[PDB]
RNA sequence: AUCGAGAGGA
């Protein structure tokens, strides 16, 4: 029986092949990002729904879908008032700030609930609450490669200010862009072609697990927010690719 | 019996009460979160008895943008719905002065009707939906994404901004399910705005044909 | 798949079947006949007019009640033809060409019921009781399988199965092959008895014939008329 | 999928059941058998005059128009009980189906037997129009066997006609459970009853009263364009797409189904991967040549 | 189009590299002049590919876009991914 | 099966049709050249070969 | 799942005997309706129903030329006929019955 | 040299 499966599945298997290239041969990714045929008319506006190649893409958990309401607020509201906790977080400098400074505490306060509204868009998304995601940039192991490139003592308390990274992560948004244009259409549709990794990177790169989990320092952020632009820009697809042939 | 026609018929008139708000008609709260045992207050019990007729479900609507734009829901008595009726429901509508009606048909429409609503289109638009087909609203199916029919000039914009003739827009057939449901004819678009796996969200645009 | 012990003829297939008020009706594809025939109108042509005699034929044990029921339907539908030579009549109306005499029309049906259908129980006259009890058989195996009594058969069974080495191989190939030369000596000594003088049989016979369409088969391995190779 | 209580008790998840396997009466009945029984008074079959004389020693029938063949049917107690079904409801769907031309009575259920008592009733103007008394087909007790044929395969008890049969069960994956969000943010999967059908009639299923609209779906692509349109069948054949390509663990990228899945949709309408959708898009003919029907093509 | 809003990608496709490679290097063995020092190097395609490092390759990419339109970019605009 | 005969009065080939009166039970052949009729009792089984038969039977019956 | 024959109670409705019913129907009886619950004499335990089917009752106690050839086409044997030999109904049975 | 057939390899 393995023999004649082995002799007789072939022939329907390969003809499903060719039919699916005839049906897909002349679909490419264009020089504007979308996705058409040869009669030019529009298939996706970017490819795949994100402007992504494929090659460039791994998988990533999602850490704000599981938590509860509680587990959730303690691990990503960043707490301003405990003073021992901070000083055993930060230096003295940044402390003195951190505890005084309304301003900074209103970012941090507002930090926080754009990450509740981004999970509540998730909890949407993913209702199976399943976190795993492909994703391109794999943000944990650049941590870890920063960590390992500075030299980061766990042990000790960091430089890094946590207002340069709520400005450092609201900055780099900015620059990974899949849909070009100052227009209304087109800064909707870059909000959405980006959500997903913004979730992700506000959510990773978030100011109280920079300071309690990661450790991070300011130079060290610093090259973080570099190589997560520069592999975001090597992941998006490029013009002339026969994404049909590719996903026949 | 009765108890499963008063069902029927307070179904779809919630159906069709979704539809209207959903058209842009005026529709209060409470006549779009009525009740079964509402129903039977305002209407009846026993259809059978003639309490309600479906004369007595008729509904008019106005919309939100002009108040003298007004559409008629029409539930025939008749299973199989003949030109007489529509007749009937023409001549109603031309003393209102009330451009659009929908006619909610229990077993059909015959041939000659059928003809009859495309033969007046330009004036009077009569659409016809079964009532099997309206015992469920279909938009709230986890399948069908969110339609949002566009404005003219959304559509000027979306041609200009991406630099592409309506060919070039996937299609929609008049005849879909969805299409019927919002009521665009050819020459509409309809954005669609989708969840995505890998963007998180993604819209796309569909030009009816 | 009927073929006399000798090889006289190639093989004739009969098919009784059982058609998927409304009732099972059984009918019969026999050989030379373009439509398909009551198998009772087949059994009044061979002779058995009466329906039990008939039905001795077809259900061995009367005391069966659920294949009578099932037989029922066929002697309802053949209840209009209750004589032998309307059978044959019936029978040799079709096939036949249309516009023969009676007598031909019989003939040709009984022509048929001899030598054609079933040929392996008996080509000669006076095998209608044989033939009779085979085509009665074949009924009552088709009524056992509608019953589910007895299983279907399987054709992958190598009880049911042959197989023809290399002697009724070339026994098949030097049939055609001495009709041919017989043909030709047909062919050949007519036109000499046309023109009133005897022949010599040693030009006659083309021995071309036998020896390259063997050799010829043999060769290619096309087993067959190399005139038909496809 | 089920909605309220009739999701978490079995009961009612197959009372619902019942509402939608399609049930004949051939699917509940254990014999018939067709009788001369010219006088219901005193009935050839004996072991039912004491019921059959309570309907007749009443005047809401007359025995002048009884025709004298009777169709006689027994049921049997299992199937019945496993369908709720009463004899009450059959003859019901009889008179729905023959109308005022086809008298039925039937017993007790206090019987061993289930029974119900058919014929033909005739109350025509009694004309001398005597010629076979018909212009043509039968005499009473064929065409009251024709009348068994159809009734035992053509009249409806329950449920709807292409829905052969129907299974529940609790999913044992939480790819079917019900997933909810807690008062405290957790997700939390509900085991409750899904019914599985072999047979597919998706727009009567969904406008049944306990059935949930939202969840309940089909595997016929072409079914879900039929009743939800072309962005529903866009995200149904990316579902079952899916399930094939992942049934052995294997993984492909979403970019390559989505892709094939809108290739598949974007005219509107479902486009076969077959000489039929791919050789009648716009598509040039020297396209078309290089796949399939070159000839014909050019 | 206005050279003033160029829309497509700053960054040089992989086909791009590829094919403004092979034509600098075909040009480069039918004598045209070489635009960088060369160590000694003899292989036209390795001169193409210096010559790329450098921003020398003297080619422009015209990108046609899916309206007929086309945008004009010069090889030393592009950034290099490679 | 074949369905138009030649006429066995006028010899033209495909020139009768067979009527199949089922509800009278009587099959009614005849030819278009000449309109020679004849009428047969059919049955059910009967086939418009089996009428002409029956009238080449009646004719060469009439021959007698 | 579960299955039980509970026909402990009986129609009680009066017969025209005068004589109460002793039917063991479910919950429909041909010579009375919708089965309710009724006391020693008939009349129905709810003064509201018992008004309803008092009403039922009410509404079932309210309610030359040539043989024209259509006057064959009526009878009920045609009626019947018409349904049974229907060329749609005989391929549903013998569909029902291939399978 | 072509056409056809058969036997093999992955
Ligand atoms: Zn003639
Ligand atoms: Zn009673």
């Amino acid at each position: 029986e393995g023999l004649i499966d082995t002799a007789v599945k072939t022939a329907e298997t390969g003809y499903i092949q060719r039919r699916l290239i005839k049906s897909m041969e002349s679909v490419m990714v264009k020089y504007d990002a979308t996705v058409r045929n040869s009669i030019n008319q529009v298939v996706q506006l970017r490819y795949g729904e994100d402007g992504l190649a494929g090659e460039s893409v791994e998988f990533q958990n999602l850490a704000t879908l599981k938590p509860s309401n509680k587990a959730f607020e303690k691990k990503f509201r960043f707490d301003y008032t405990n003073e021992r906790a901070l000083r055993r977080t930060l230096q003295e400098d940044l402390v003195k700030d951190v505890l005084s400074n309304a301003h900074i505490q209103n970012e941090l306060e507002r930090e926080f609930e754009r990450m509740r509204e981004d999970r509540e868009v998730l909890r949407v998304i993913f209702p199976t609450g399943d976190s795993k995601v492909v994703l391109p940039c794999n943000l944990l192991r650049m941590i870890w490669n920063a960590q390992k490139i500075f030299h980061i003592n766990p042990r000790l308390p960091s430089d890094l200010h946590p207002i340069k990274v709520v400005e450092g992560v609201k900055e780099l948004s900015k620059k990974l862009v899949i849909v070009n244009g100052d227009d209304p259409l087109s800064r909707q549709a870059q909000e959405n072609a980006t959500l997903l990794f913004n979730i992700h990177l506000r959510s990773t790169l978030c100011s109280r697990r920079m300071a309690e989990e990661f450790r991070l320092s300011g130079e060290a952020f610093d090259w973080l927010l570099g190589e997560i632009e520069s592999k975001f820009n090597q992941a998006i697809a490029h013009p002339g690719e026969m994404v049909g042939a590719l996903a026949a | 019996d009765d108890e499963e026609e008063t069902y029927r018929l307070w179904k779809i008139r919630k159906t069709i009460m979704q539809l209207c708000h959903d058209r842009g008609y005026l529709v209060t709260q409470d006549e779009l979160d009525q009740t079964l045992e509402e129903f039977k207050a305002q209407f009846g019990d026993k259809p059978s008895e003639g309490r309600p007729r479906r004369t007595d479900l008729t509904v008019l609507v106005a919309h939100n943008d002009d108040p003298t734009d007004q559409m008629f829901v029409f539930f025939p008595e008749e299973p199989k719905v003949g030109i007489k009726t529509i007749k009937v429901y023409c001549q109603r509508m031309q003393e209102e002065n009330i451009t659009r009606a929908l006619i909610v048909v229990q077993q059909g429409m015959t041939p000659s009707a059928k003809q009859s609503l495309v033969d007046m289109a330009p004036k009077y638009i009569l659409e016809q939906f079964l009532q099997q087909e309206l015992l469920i609203n279909i938009t709230e199916h986890e399948l069908v994404p969110e339609h949002v029919v566009m404005t003219k000039e959304e559509v000027t914009e979306l041609l200009a901004r991406y630099k592409l003739r309506e060919n070039q827009l996937p299609r929609i057939q008049a005849g879909d399910p969805v299409a019927r449901y919002f009521g665009i004819k050819r020459g509409q678009v309809v954005k669609i705005i989708r969840p995505s796996e890998t963007a998180g969200r993604y819209i796309t645009y569909r030009l009816v044909q | 798949r009927s073929c006399l012990e000798n090889s006289s003829r190639p093989t004739s297939t009969i098919w009784v079947s059982m058609l998927a008020a409304i009732g099972q009706r059984i009918v019969a594809t026999l050989p030379y006949i373009k439509q398909e025939v009551p198998i009772i109108i087949v059994f009044r042509a061979l002779g058995f007019v009466s329906d039990r005699d008939i039905l001795e034929h077809i259900i061995y044990d009367f005391e069966d009640p659920e294949m009578m029921e099932m037989v029922k339907p066929s002697l309802d539908e053949a209840f209009v033809i209750q004589e032998q030579n309307v059978a044959l009549n019936f029978i040799g109306s079709r096939g036949a060409k249309p516009g023969v005499t009676k007598e031909k029309r019989i003939k040709y049906a009984k022509e048929v019921l001899q030598k054609e259908m079933l040929p392996h129980v008996g080509v000669s006259d006076f095998c209608e009781t044989k033939k009779a009890y085979f085509l009665g058989y074949m009924v009552h195996r088709l009524l056992l399988a509608a019953l589910g009594r007895r299983e279907l058969d399987d054709r992958d069974h190598y009880g049911n199965k042959r197989l023809d080495l290399a002697g009724p191989l070339l026994a098949f190939l030097f049939r055609g092959m001495f009709k041919n030369l017989l043909k030709e000596v047909r062919i050949y000594a007519q036109k000499f008895i046309d023109r009133g003088k005897d022949f010599n049989l040693e030009l006659a016979i083309k021995t071309r014939i036998i020896s390259d369409g063997l050799k010829y088969s043999l060769a290619t391995g096309n087993w067959g008329d190399q005139k038909k190779a496809h | 999928f089920l909605l309220g209580q009739s999701a978490r008790d079995a009961e009612r998840a197959k009372d619902i059941l019942c509402r939608l396997e399609h049930t004949t009466l051939r699917k509940v009945t254990a014999n018939t058998a067709i009788y001369y029984d010219p006088n219901p008074q005193s009935t050839v079959v004996a072991e039912d005059q004491e019921w059959v004389n309570v309907y007749y020693e009443m005047p809401d029938f007359d025995v002048a128009r009884i025709s004298p063949w009777l169709l006689r049917v027994e049921l049997d107690r299992k199937h019945m009980t496993d369908r709720k079904l009463t004899m009450e409801q059959i003859a019901e769907k009889i008179n729905a189906g023959f109308g005022d031309d086809l008298n039925c009575i039937f017993n007790d259920d206090n019987a061993e037997k289930l029974v119900l008592r058919i014929r033909i009733m005739n109350s025509d103007e009694n004309k001398m129009q005597e010629e076979e008394e018909v212009v043509d087909k039968m005499d009473d007790d064929v065409f009251l066997r024709c009348i068994e044929s159809n009734m035992l395969t053509d009249m409806t008890l329950q449920g709807i006609e292409q829905i052969s049969k129907v299974y529940m069960h609790l999913p044992q994956t939480d790819n079917k459970k019900k997933i909810i969000i807690t008062e405290d943010g957790e997700f939390k999967a509900l085991q409750e009853w899904i019914l599985e059908t072999d047979g597919v009639s998706l727009m009567r299923v969904l406008s049944e009263k306990d059935v949930d609209p939202v969840r309940t779906t089909s595997n016929d692509i072409v079914e879900i364009f039929t009743v939800l349109g072309i962005e529903a069948v866009r995200k149904a054949l990316e579902r079952e797409l899916y399930h094939v390509i992942s049934f052995d663990g294997s993984y492909v990228n979403y970019r390559h189904l989505a892709l094939l899945c809108d290739t598949m949709t974007c005219r509107g309408h479902l486009m076969a991967i077959t000489r039929h959708g791919v050789n009648r898009q716009d598509t040039g003919p020297l396209m078309k040549c290089s796949f399939e029907e070159t000839v014909d093509v050019l | 189009q206005a050279n003033q809003k160029r829309i497509t990608t700053p960054y040089m496709t992989k086909y791009e590299r590829a094919r403004v490679l092979g034509t600098r290097a075909l040009q480069i063995a039918m004598c045209a002049p070489v635009m960088v020092e060369l160590e000694g190097e003899t292989d036209p395609l390795l001169i193409a590919m210096k010559e790329l490092k450098a921003r020398k390759i003297p080619i422009i990419i015209r990108r046609y876009l899916p309206d007929g339109s086309y945008e004009d970019w010069g090889v030393d605009e592009l950034i290099i991914s490679d | 099966l074949e369905t138009q005969f030649t006429c066995p009065f006028c010899n033209h080939e495909k020139s009768c049709d067979v009527k199949m009166d089922r509800a009278r039970n009587t099959g009614v052949i005849s030819c278009t050249v000449c309109l020679e009729e004849f009428q047969t009792p059919i049955t059910y089984l009967s086939e418009p070969v089996d009428v002409y038969s029956d009238w080449i039977d009646a004719c060469e019956a009439a021959n007698q | 799942a579960g299955k039980f024959e509970p026909v402990q109670h009986w129609c009680r409705a009066p017969r025209p005997d005068g004589r109460l019913c002793e039917r063991q129907d479910r919950l429909k009886c041909p010579f009375h309706g919708k089965i309710v619950p009724r006391d020693d004499e008939g009349r129905p335990l709810d003064p509201e129903d018992r008004a309803r089917e008092q009403r039922r009752q009410l509404q079932k106690q309210e309610r030359p030329s040539l043989t024209n050839l259509k006057a064959q086409a009526d009878t009920a044997r045609a009626r019947i006929g018409r349904k049974v030999f229907a060329k749609a109904a005989v391929r549903r049975v013998v569909a029902a019955m291939n399978r």
